[PDB]
């Protein structure tokens, strides 16, 4: 499932950071993903 | 009396004619507003923030979005007419009553078209959002077919593309293209025979899905002359005009207009030099409406 | 009674299959009639729709027009026929029948290609121009190039330069104005292979484009394309002997052709009939079938071509 | 009883004449009982008219010399095979297809041949014959490199099917069963699976670059009643290559009442020996002016 936007809230991570450790951050990359419970 | 109810029958032969000569009736909207000369809509926009608790109050939040409203009214008229020279007009009229309807018929349309269409182009050439594509550096190099299906669908890629991060969905919307580069010519899309069923044309005049949106189109695109599509200015700042363009992108939902009375004919005897006379009126037209993206492609 | 019925059934299946079979019929205007023998029509020089303040009123432009319409009129009366006999006609009924539906559509078609294609080419030998309003005319006819074509027959040679000719034609068709949607462009039966061959390289492909159902292609700056009989024109009138000889439109120079809806038209006196008769002097039957009225009359405007030179 | 038994075979025979069968349709035909003979005519399409009130359209009916070509039976058209009657009993079944088969198919398998070969013999004489490729299929081996210029013969094909202002439209090329891979190659160099090519449905590759498509094997009996002539002084001979093509009512044969069978002893080699019987033969009619098409 493609996502639309990737920008609201808790982003609450450092999105806006490029990297500051925490290489999970937003706009480096669209890697998220996840399973179910 | 017979002869007054004649006009009746004239008149559901034509608006049954606006059809079928129907380039955009669905696909952008439309309303019965009675006695209203004008109409508007919203425009706003959809984002979203964090949000509410039982503390402090809600109302702050709403400040940067800039809520907007807009407003467009008729101007002046829409129509031809047609000046008979009928005895025959009370009978015999198989032949000749369809071939006086379909000559202000599909003009009407005709003049429709070009109205709700260049201005689009507008909308995205002031500085909508804005969009625009190409493939490389003119058509004067890319000329043989087959390929002139390849590079447009590969810029219908992009087209898709960009029909998102600004929202609106996918789920319906057409291309009007010009007849001449009309279908991809079909080859690149269609490089297989007898099948149009596979293609899925079930009359409507109508090419079945392609990536994003849909394909059909009517000739060419004028109307505003007959607004500003400068097809003769390359550049001026302004580049979405026709010569070059292409064969176009609507997005949902970017207009639309208001219709006050209908369709209604006049019939009359102006007797100067004459024959007798028939009246059917339009008043609507439009360009407008603050869409929310739009764009085109071109070469260079 | 039932050799009259041989004659019964015998109408109903030459209209069929010539209805089935045509370069007409439809891309041309087709009045009707009772008793008439003659009829007028409308024509396309002036229209639109347009939007304005109630300032002013039209018609200014629709007086500077010259006439309006023009009448017609029958010219004799048209069939083709044969001789047969008649008990072998008889029985044989799916297979004789069937033969004798075959011949007479064939005929039919060639007599209405002939005569709308001769009507056409006949359009503009006048020269009514050059004298009085200067946007009121109007129709002549034709690009050139090609260097007198004797240079180059190959099939790029060939209609290459003709895919350069009626790239002249659209603006050849606003600049007289009228609609331009319909516009057909009939064409020689060959040498369209050139210009297909022009079009999409190698690639056999010839399904898709060209279109199913219908022998003729969707559009080159728009138009109908049709492979005809009649390389030569409607001399079978079309003058078949200039080499220039006042008339650029020409013989075996002759291509392109190009028109649109309501140049031409015509009318019957009624749909169709026929009869057989005795001649013992031919000894055995003579079929007549009453049809195909008043086919002369044109309205143009438009109506041009492309040879040569 | 034994009757019986062939009457339900006949049908298979009837039958069997169905599909391998070529024609029942792509050309004329007619239905005469009792009569050696038939006719049909050729009408020349081609002239007119509509007229003036006087005149008399005299040479109009001079110069044709059109008659119907009046044509007949030649010979008798059949055969048949020889057996014995274990497999006769009606049980075990299978029996019925092998034999019906063998003769059936090849009540066809003639008929269609030679109808077929007089074409390619309608120019060696002093409307067709007209085509080159380049130079040999020796040099283009592969297929879709024979396949190009093999759809490019049906371009001109279509040439000289005009002017002669006959359609022609209608029609399908007789083509030899291998070498027509050509057909589909240069077509369809993806596939994968011929299989739904849009109604390849019943034995018909449904329009090519106009025309009509189908093929088929035999036909060496191209071939002409002088096929085997390697070339002397006519090149519409068979390995020229390919090439065959013609059009509506080219042809037909006639028909006596129908192909109605039956059996008899015969002591030489036996049990039983059966016999069909066919009326048929040549076509037809006019030079439409069809051909074949070669290289060179």
């Amino acid at each position: 499932v493609e996502v639309p936007h990737l920008t609201a809230g808790g982003h609450v991570f450092p999105a806006n950071k490029g990297e500051g450790n925490v290489k999970v951050a937003k706009d480096n990359v669209i890697g998220l993903f996840m399973h179910r419970s | 009396d017979k002869l007054a109810l004649f006009l009746k029958v004239f008149g559901g032969e034509v608006l049954t004619a606006f059809a079928r000569t129907s380039v955009t009736t669905s696909r952008h909207m439309v309303r019965s507003i009675s006695s209203g000369k004008s109409a508007q809509f919203p425009v706003l926009g959809r984002t979203q923030a964090a949000y509410l608790a039982p503390g402090e109050n809600l109302d702050d939040k709403r400040k940067d979005i800039k809520h907007t409203e807009k407003v467009i009214t008729i101007d002046g008229l829409l129509t031809a007419d047609v000046l008979i020279y009928d005895i025959e007009d009370a009978m015999n009229h198989y032949d000749v009553r369809s071939e006086y309807t379909s000559q202000l018929g599909e003009s009407l349309a005709m003049a429709a078209d070009g109205a709700v269409l260049a201005e689009i182009a507008g909308l995205c050439n002031v500085e909508g959002t804005a969009t625009v594509i190409e493939t490389t550096q003119n058509k004067a190099a890319l000329t043989d077919q087959v390929a002139l299906g390849k590079e447009i669908i590969a810029a219908l890629t992009k087209a898709r593309a960009a029909l998102t991060k600004n929202y609106v969905p996918a789920a319906d919307r057409v291309f009007y293209c010009d007849p001449d580069s009309y279908s991809a010519i079909l080859a690149a899309l269609m490089p297989n025979a007898a099948n149009y069923a596979a293609l899925i044309d079930p009359e409507k005049g109508s090419i079945r899905n392609v990536m994003g949106f849909e394909v059909v189109e009517v000739p060419h695109l004028t109307a505003g002359g007959a607004h500003v599509f400068p097809a003769n200015k390359g550049e001026g700042n302004v580049k979405v005009a026709k010569d070059n363009v292409i064969g176009l992108f609507m997005h949902r939902s970017a207009v639309g207009t208001v219709k006050l009375r209908d369709l209604a004919l006049e019939r009359a005897r102006r007797a100067n030099f004459q024959a007798d006379q028939i009246i059917a009126k339009y008043a609507m037209g439009h360009g407008g409406l603050r869409p929310e993206a739009a764009g085109a492609v071109v070469f260079k």
